[PDB]
């Protein structure tokens, strides 16, 4: 269920 | 390139005071996002915490929750309050905070269920970040959320958990800072 993203992944999506 | 869906849809509000508007009329919804890509787009297209003028605030809440105490999901709740220090970068604090929330990087589902939203309040007297939670009495869950926030934001100073009743009754200008819980 719960959709989880760590900061490493989130920041890779950003920059 | 297919967007990455988030656990929740979130809405982004700016609070801007103008005379002859009630508190709640000073809020305006500037975006609703539901993907990692649209989350970052919101932050790229809106004012950075380090650039914001004092007293103009940022509210990020799960979309079905209005950013006000009066919301059912908020009225029996409380906030973890973070008192920003001079050495701290507020862009870093805000970005780390919103990443934690939107990415739902809590250990357990129940912690995510508690989350209502986050608030950035730039103040000449000392700026504030808050996470609003749905209850004021789920001790164990509230405390693990507070611990995770401190970890992610690399916080040193004590953070304070304040039920909505205490926030409401709080007189503007008072220098007292206390919480039902502290860590
Ligand atoms: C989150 N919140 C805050 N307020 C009202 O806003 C006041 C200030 O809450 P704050 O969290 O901003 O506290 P702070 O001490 O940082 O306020 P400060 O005096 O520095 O003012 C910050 C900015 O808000 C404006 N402001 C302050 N009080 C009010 C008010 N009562 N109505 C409208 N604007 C206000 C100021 O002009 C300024 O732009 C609270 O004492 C409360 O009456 C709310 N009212 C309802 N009904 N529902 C809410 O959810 C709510």
């Amino acid at each position: 269920g719960r959709i989880i993203y760590d900061r490493k992944f989130l920041m890779e999506c950003r920059n | 390139e297919f967007p990455h869906p988030l656990q929740d849809s979130w809405s982004y509000y700016l609070f801007q005071f103008r005379k002859a508007l009630d508190w709640d009329e000073c809020l305006e919804k500037v975006a609703t996002f539901s993907t990692i890509e649209d989350f970052w787009s919101v932050l790229t297209h809106t004012v950075r915490p380090r650039e914001i003028t004092y007293g103009k605030d940022l509210y990020m809440f799960k979309s079905d929750i209005m950013p006000k105490w009066e919301d059912p999901k908020n009225e029996n709740g409380g906030r973890w309050l973070i008192n920003v220090t001079a050495r701290q970068d507020v862009d870093f604090l805000w970005d780390e905070l919103l990443m934690l929330l939107i990415g739902s990087d809590w250990d357990t589902d129940e912690e995510d269920r508690q989350i209502c939203g986050a608030v950035f309040q730039p103040r000449s007297r000392g700026s504030k970040l808050s996470v609003w939670l749905t209850s004021d009495n789920e001790e164990e869950t509230i405390l693990s959320i507070g611990r995770r926030i401190k970890e992610r934001l690399e916080l040193e100073d004590t953070i304070y958990f304040q039920p909505v009743s205490d926030q409401r009754s709080q007189t503007r200008g008072s220098d007292i800072c206390t919480g039902k819980y502290e860590i």
